[PDB]
């Protein structure tokens, strides 16, 4: 009965996602897909600093920094 | 591979990128995958907010890798 | 597991230990160990404002992770040996 | 004794954790692991009264102990 | 090994900058220090438990 | 699939971002488990002003932030 | 694991996380490595998301609510 966090990662995949780094950072894209370790690929990344980029193609997001993942 | 690449410069000019706006530039001695590091003939550089400290230590500095950001050649 | 043997190849050298606090200690390696802590025995003064608040203490284990730089001269070390064993690795 | 064994047979007494945040947790400890993560019972937090809370080991600076601590585990 | 400390007097800096002094009584592999009759001059405690981040530098006095 | 991603882009242009906010462009010349990058690129991306240019370059895996292709 | 979260669940919890951060939510699923999903997740930096994972190797204290 239990909902395993890697599982909501694993349907996010191929959504859009908002990664929220545990500085005051934040990037939005697709997530296209994700490790282990959960170390990151996103497409199209917004960059936030709460706009610095605008990433075209794709991103390998370090999971080491990361702090919350939302789907949307 | 990449810990390869610095095998490559050995004995050879380097500069390397410190935690707290310090920078090193010396003669790659030795390295590990920490990235520890011994140079020798280097002089280090300090900024602190803007004044630039400076510190020579010719005979041969180790540096502990976890303070390193970057390595490559002057 | 290299920069253990290195240090190894130190003992009883005087040597001049920088850790990230800006504190600065002078001494005789005594000791080293695989996280590369190390152990002086005859601390001293280097320089005037950074030093820390000791005195009558001769000796102290210093934890590697807080070291920045040791400060080594040339004598103490055999460089062509570094290289080789560096590249070995 | 070793930090572990001592938090281990410590389990049931009052202790009082320092954050790396600055944090002041006042509690009964519950239970402990390897990784010197401690949930404690009875708890009060100050910058909060609570049940239960769980704490990373990674996250602790220091714990002050009761001074009954020596003679209770062992 | 900090072996020929055990139940000595020491002198103890954290990482911080701040200065305590003990006698150290238990000590593992990541630092952790076990504390005894501690001062940082106002007494903090007669055990406390100290972790191995914390510790810049152990000095025998 | 964070691996053949790494293979993937090799030889292709990134930018890659520190834990300090900094940014490398240049070539990826390799890339191994703990994050470490080949790189020898500039450290400015071009509004807030370049920082140096350097030809080859290491940047250790801890500082890594990202690894992004344009 | 030291802390049985089973009871947690449908739980409302109050996670703090390394580098400031806090976060209230509906304990919705977690694993054995602490890694957690959260319902109503409110994040206080006010700040609303929703349905999010959170890093169990971040994950600095967790209390009720």
């Amino acid at each position: 009965s239990q909902l395993l966090p890697l599982e909501l990662v694993d349907k996010c995949i191929g959504s859009r996602i908002h990664i929220v780094m545990k500085s005051d950072k934040e990037i939005v894209g697709t997530l296209l897909g994700f490790d282990d370790f959960v170390n990151m690929v996103l497409e199209d990344v917004t960059e936030f600093e709460i706009r610095r980029i605008t990433k075209l193609d794709q991103i390998l997001l370090n999971g080491n920094n990361i702090t919350m993942l939302v789907p949307g | 591979e990449p810990l390869d690449l610095i095998r490559l410069s050995l004995d050879e000019r380097i500069y390397v990128k410190m935690r707290n706006d310090r920078e090193l530039r010396g003669r790659l001695h030795a390295y590990d995958q920490h990235l520890n590091m011994i140079l020798g003939d280097v002089e280090e550089t300090v900024t602190t907010i803007i004044y630039k400290s400076t510190k020579r230590n010719i005979p041969m500095l180790f540096v502990r890798g976890d303070g390193v950001v970057l390595v490559a050649p002057p | 597991m290299l920069f253990y043997s290195f240090f190894k190849s130190l003992v009883g050298k005087d040597v001049v230990v920088e850790l990230k606090n800006d504190l600065s200690i002078c001494g005789t390696l005594h000791s080293v160990d695989q996280y590369l802590n190390i152990k002086l025995t005859d601390i001293s003064v280097t320089d005037p404002e950074k030093y820390p608040h000791m005195l009558s203490v001769k000796n102290c284990f210093i934890r590697g992770s807080v070291v920045r730089y040791v400060q080594l001269p040339a004598d103490e070390v055999d460089t062509q040996l570094l290289q080789d064993a560096a590249r070995k690795e | 004794m070793l930090p572990l064994s001592l938090l281990k047979t410590a389990q049931n007494h009052p202790m009082l954790v320092e954050l790396k945040n600055g944090e002041t947790y006042n509690g009964h400890l519950v239970s402990c692991d390897n990784w010197m993560n401690i949930n404690l019972r009875e708890v009060i937090c100050t910058s909060w009264r609570m049940p239960e809370c769980y704490i990373r080991g990674s996250t602790i600076k220091y714990l002050r102990i009761p001074d009954e601590i020596i003679d209770m585990v062992k | 090994a900090l072996e020929n400390y055990i139940n000595r007097t020491v002198a103890v800096i954290t990482s911080d900058g701040r200065m305590i002094v003990g006698t150290l009584k238990g000590f593992d592999q990541t630092i952790n220090l076990i504390l005894d009759e501690s001062h940082e001059e106002q007494v903090v405690l007669g055990l406390y438990i100290v972790r191995g981040d914390n510790v810049a530098v152990i000095g025998e006095i | 699939t964070p691996s053949d991603f790494l293979k993937q882009i090799i030889g292709r242009p990134v930018v890659v971002k520190l834990n300090s906010g900094v940014d490398y462009r240049g070539v990826l010349a390799c890339l191994d488990g703990y994050m470490n990058i080949a790189l020898e690129q500039t450290e400015e991306y071009v509004n807030g002003q370049l920082k140096n240019k350097y030809g080859d370059a290491f940047i250790r895996g801890n500082n890594v932030l990202y690894i992004s292709t344009q | 694991s030291i802390l049985d979260l089973s009871k947690y669940i449908d739980k409302t919890i109050r996670v703090k996380f390394q580098g400031g951060r806090e976060a209230s939510g509906i304990l919705k699923g977690f694993d054995p490595l602490l890694n957690l999903v959260l319902d109503g997740t409110i994040e206080y930096m006010t700040r609303q998301l929703g349905l999010v994972v959170c890093r169990g190797t971040s994950v600095v204290l967790i209390c009720p609510q």
